[PDB]
């Protein structure tokens, strides 16, 4: 019995759309006392500076101490230079939480937020696109306790298609990031009396939702064994271990350079890019080591060898 | 009873 | 340079369906002690009459002073006349939050309500959040949340959407989707939703630029009306209200407009008149963007 | 006037199919601290053994008294034998909650397991609530909400769906899909899904009007069997349950039946029957009956 | 030898309880193909109206023709008037049977019906008394032939004991009449296609059986005779026939006005009140007439005279 | 481990009371078209003679051929000569079913008959009857007409206590058989022996007896009845009949495993002597396996 | 006006009584041909096997076909294991009709069995039973053999106290429908459990309590609405005189407030502090209405209680 | 002309 | 097509 | 040869 | 303590 | 110790 080598491929769009500027207005919001809307300044707690006209700001309740809780959203626009990459991380702009105390009760239950620009096609075309956000708020009453105090926002995970030349694109939210940091989160807790930025993380691909490219396969299916044994993988690691062999790690999420595998243990698998298309080279080739096992109890081991390949939306 | 949120 | 007077226009659907009564059923709920489900009563906590059999009212817990708590949903059968206007706010019922003390632990977590009618049936989907009671009576509140669902069905070979907008408090104009009530209270709410064409309910809407036709440029103003002898500064990315619906206008001249009126609210001849205002040598240049408001029928759609 | 006899049909594929054993694993989380995820374990709070190296359990907070609290899955692969039946409900494995007291701020606020077999993978999702604790214990319960996620995938050309239904008590009934846990607790649920065909999970379902074959109407009543001596009185627009499924029936004659049972449950040469009667203009009443075959069909069609 | 007059007396109670209104429900039955129950609507087949909830219809069968047969109950409530009258027929209600023809196999052959009312209780609350009744059915394979074609119904004669004031009574089924006729039958016979409607009959009075009131005696026991010359019986008649003397019916039953005689050749007498107490008058008297015949051959004739005596239950 | 000789005893009431003739009336029925009643006479269909004026027969239908059917019960009046004994199988009189085709439809479905009697104290005995008059086919067998008959009783006093007369059913004369139902061809009668009894109490029942033999045998204790029998075999020892109904001279045992057991009179008290005694074997088995046989032996008791 | 809440209990007995294995005999039957009785064996028609000598089997007829036709009883001693349950569905053996065409006239009319067993107090229920072998036609449904069993029972002391063991019926193994006539085709056997029961006193009868839920009302006032559990928020309507289903057993309430509780559970799925609830609603003179709760605990006990 |  |  |  | 919701 | 959730 003895394993053969395994050979996939999947493309990831590597490209960008010509964007404006965007505009951020909250445009509804349920419940709350003293609700504000308006374009960020540098009053106190007015929330920063950006270079257009839309009320990215928004506040509420009487404060108790000082000033009103609320959102704002500073967007990107200067480091975006105009630009919309694909399957990329893209930080629309930074999404700050202000909690104050308030007088009880008077703090919004949710609200929405728009992000509008145009797209500009290779013909000069262009199309506006309007990303809608929501968000659930729970301005929590405040105890001796400061973390049952902190007030906690959630994220919906919203999208927005549109077309160009002809095809779909999804704009998706992935949700909120420390700045420097890689973890995203769906939900922010904000101490009291504070105030946390986050960088709000999208990300623009092809067609009708926001999907990370992927292959699937079967890595048995070209393995070699008696017509009268059945065969089962038993191990699987990233890189290549073929003098050693491989156990466990069986239907485990397997990080690879540029993505992730699950391999079950018949053959079966699916591999995700998960990486910035930045940080994917050209000629890149993700490796992967199985072991496979057969009826009598024999070993073999062998390569998945996953081509990366980056393409156009042209020559999608 | 000067209760905050 | 010379900006240049702009013309634009958006099809809103004007028309009706014939629709039966309505009936709405609870169905479905997750926790919670002592749950029943019934067709309303004059019964001092049994929330009202309406002329069918469906169960409209919910209820739950142990009382600890008095009644159990719950909702209610009172159909608008009389006042809607067998009618579905599209594009229109259709007040489908009254809804009402039953909030009273119950021992703690007995509430539902969450509750679907089926409402049903003849051309379909429409499923409403509530969280709810019995919150412990404290000396704090705003923390005490209890609180519902509405889902933005929706149906949609065929008639006469083209799909319809008829969607779910939230709470409204009669006589008001603002929707919420979150209601908050006072312990040993009721609150009640119209439920507002809206029917129109497609496989989702979107409001009629259209888009353009206004710089396409100007001569030399970058948006510096806009504003609701006709502003030309002054021309207009700021408000660029703002939402602008008209008369009929929303604007916004971009620096780079792309626009889009949207109808939030009721149809009932729009004439027929109606336009909606915005005033935009700047080339590279900084020389500004006013004009006008016009947009019919067509109303027309399914048919013609 | 007379009211005739009806007769429906509505189709319900059972069938099985092949699938592998499945594999479970957290891939996302938001917050909390001291997470960690990991295949099951004997160790006292280790989540018990599975038969697969995916990563079925997450734990997390300091814990203030014992252990931290968490999520666990372990799979039903023994037991489904390697088999999907569709239109049945599926135990996909026994989901707990691990809710011990973590130092004040410690807990996840959400999270996200795969659940893989053979290539589809089904993504669930969960919000939790780790609630302050008080001298209150079921305030103080933990809670959580699962998604009613769901996943289509391709099988001999043709879309099946797999789609959560919600959490079971084992040998109860009742679906819901929020649980609360006390503090110092666990608490085990069967995870319940469906799979059927086309691109979202639906239940089978016909629709007719019974008034149209009817000689002269409004229907004043309706109930499940055959009641032909007596006639009926009341139920119009309630949901009224038959053997296999339910019925709603309006005033206006037109109806929805949605067949609910498993299809494990339902025989070859199965019948549905209800009773309705009508009341024409003049007053006078007749009853009939509504018969409804429920056909057991194949994936083949 | 010389007959002497006799006397007797016997005591009936002629009384009456206050009673609810009366509530039947089918509760049980064996075999059968759709059997429902329910209380009766004027539906064609539906069984008539009734002042309560009970279910008082039953049904069974897939008709083969038009209808379901079965059996239907409508109380009596309205002309009862809140009364029991002791020792007097009482109609319960009226019993219908519906015979169709259904396809065979598919009735019952046997039912019950609860009937429940009311009666104030040791303390003076009101709480519930039941009869129950029983039913055998046979649901005949039909035929050419009508008469052997109808199907029969056995009602059994079942009754339930229960306090008042500190004394026991038994209600007592005494079975099925046609109205305005007097023959009480305990079997029903009903063609095909055909309904059947009768009275319900019962009784009540005091003790733990229902027994109809009775005087016994001995009408030789104060004749007189030589010791050696033995005394017969030889005639007894209702009425006073003494100028004529009687032969005959010694051993018969003899009507009187409100009862029956039966009279041994030995002296020995029973008789038994029948009638309803309405139809007994105060001072109400029975007379017979017997003859003896002594041992020499001599005949002599006199009276028996038993007072029918209406008493309440206070007397016991 | 030894079975030990067990012992009882059974009292059997043997005497008689004194009554009158007595007399038979038919007194309701239910259905049925021509329904007549009447003292019999000797008519062709007329039932024959009695001493008395009750009517003692009963006719229905319309004869399709001949003669209506009905029932007849001819008293037995001449050879009780005036005495009822107790425990004693009594012929109270001969009941006769006429079965002749009548038109369909024509019969009762019941009846009922009271037997009065004196013993000087009037007592009453009634008797029911329900009646199927079977339509009339090419198959003979199914086309007998069915009468069954109620195990009615009366309870009556004398000299301060209750002694209760039962019916037990049909025979036929010269048999031993009692049935409660009777099936008659058409064109065709059929008489049967009436069987009452008469004992002291409230209903009439069996004397009786019970008791457990493994009570005072020896053996720690395993014991089980594995074992029994009429008669002494205690050389043999005995297997099997264990829960059986077993025949003795005067009634029959039963005696289950756990050694408790019910001897009960079935016999006439005419048959049962003065020092009537029944004997039974037993035989026992230990937990060791060890088996050991003994008797039961009970007294009857004529009083 | 105004309803108030209600109380009430009934006791039931909950406890068992050690037994011996059960002897079923066939003691007498009337008519038939070639009637045999036996205790049972793995012969095709002889009925199969049980721990004992009774003659638990009785055949009748000459064939036509096969076999005779007749009855078998086969206890339940196995999984009785000694114990007879208090106002508890005991499955006292299995009923098998074996009917066959005989040649006409040759089956019996009647029958009947004892089954006895020991308490040490010897114990004998007696059986009875109709039979009605029909002419058989080309109607299969009326060639049909008929058997009826009576609702007999039997008394006995036990420390001092009386006990009743009552026949209940027949029922089809697997299902709750009890029967007291069984219908079984031609060429067929027809096997059903035999239900009794058994509890104190000189019958056997449900437990039971009665009450008047408007004697603490307060105010004429009529009952108009009753139902299972608590419905107070809605009030209730209807159902008055009829029968309702509780938990552990049935309701009925009249309009003038008048209602029995009739405990049918078996006792064993009648928890400690088990309550059965039900509501009422109340309408006065005025016609205004009240709505209010009747509930009744349902107490298990012992003997010696 | 049936008979009984 | 029996009936009863 | 009828049988029941 | 009868704690409410 | 100190705070739980
Ligand atoms: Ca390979
Ligand atoms: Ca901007
Ligand atoms: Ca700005
Ligand atoms: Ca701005
Ligand atoms: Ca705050
Ligand atoms: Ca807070
Ligand atoms: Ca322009
Ligand atoms: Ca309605
Ligand atoms: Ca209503
Ligand atoms: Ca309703
Ligand atoms: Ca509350
Ligand atoms: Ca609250
Ligand atoms: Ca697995
Ligand atoms: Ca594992
Ligand atoms: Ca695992
Ligand atoms: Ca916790
Ligand atoms: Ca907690
Ligand atoms: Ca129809
Ligand atoms: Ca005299
Ligand atoms: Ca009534
Ligand atoms: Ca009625
Ligand atoms: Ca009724
Ligand atoms: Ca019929
Ligand atoms: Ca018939
Ligand atoms: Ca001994
Ligand atoms: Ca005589
Ligand atoms: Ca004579
Ligand atoms: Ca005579
Ligand atoms: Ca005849
Ligand atoms: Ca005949
Ligand atoms: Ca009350
Ligand atoms: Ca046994
Ligand atoms: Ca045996
Ligand atoms: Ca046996
Ligand atoms: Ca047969
Ligand atoms: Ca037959």
């Amino acid at each position: 019995s003895t394993a053969l080598d395994d050979r996939g491929e999947v493309d990831i769009v590597a490209d960008s759309f010509t964007v404006s500027g965007v505009v951020a207005n909250w445009t509804s919001w349920s419940n709350g006392t003293n609700v504000t809307t308006f374009d960020g300044t540098n009053a106190p707690n007015g929330g920063g500076l950006d270079n257009d006209s839309g009320k990215d700001q928004i506040r509420w309740g009487q404060p108790a101490s000082s000033y009103s809780s609320g959102y704002g959203f500073i967007d990107n626009d200067s480091a975006l230079n105009g630009e919309f990459a694909l399957n990329q991380d893209i930080i629309l702009g930074t999404f700050t939480h202000y909690n104050y105390p308030v007088y009880s009760g008077g703090a919004i239950t949710s609200a929405s937020m728009d992000v509008a620009f145009s797209v500009t096609d290779a013909h000069g075309v262009l199309t506006p696109v309007t990303l809608k956000l929501n968000f659930d708020h729970n301005e929590t009453p405040n105890t001796n306790n400061p973390e049952a105090s902190k007030d906690i926002i959630k994220v919906g995970n919203t999208n927005v298609t549109f077309e160009n030349a002809g095809a779909l694109y999804t704009l998706q939210v992935i949700g909120f990031r420390i700045p420097g940091t890689n973890q995203i989160v769906t939900e922010i807790r904000t101490g009291e009396n504070a105030t946390n930025s986050y960088e709000l993380v999208v990300r623009v691909g092809p067609g009708e939702g926001y999907e990370l490219p992927s292959t699937s396969g079967n890595v048995l299916s070209n393995d070699v064994s008696g017509a009268d044994v059945d065969m089962t993988v038993v191990g699987a690691a990233s890189g290549n271990h073929v003098s050693s062999g491989v156990s466990g790690s069986v239907g485990s999420m397997i990080a690879g350079l540029y993505g992730n595998l699950i391999l079950l243990a018949d053959g079966s698998y699916t591999y995700q890019v998960t990486a910035n298309a930045s940080s994917i080279p050209n000629d890149a080739i993700e490796i992967f080591t199985y072991t496979m096992k057969d009826g009598d109890g024999d070993t073999s081991t062998a390569l998945l060898s996953i081509n990366v390949n980056r393409v156009t939306m042209a020559d999608f | 009873a000067g209760w905050t949120d």
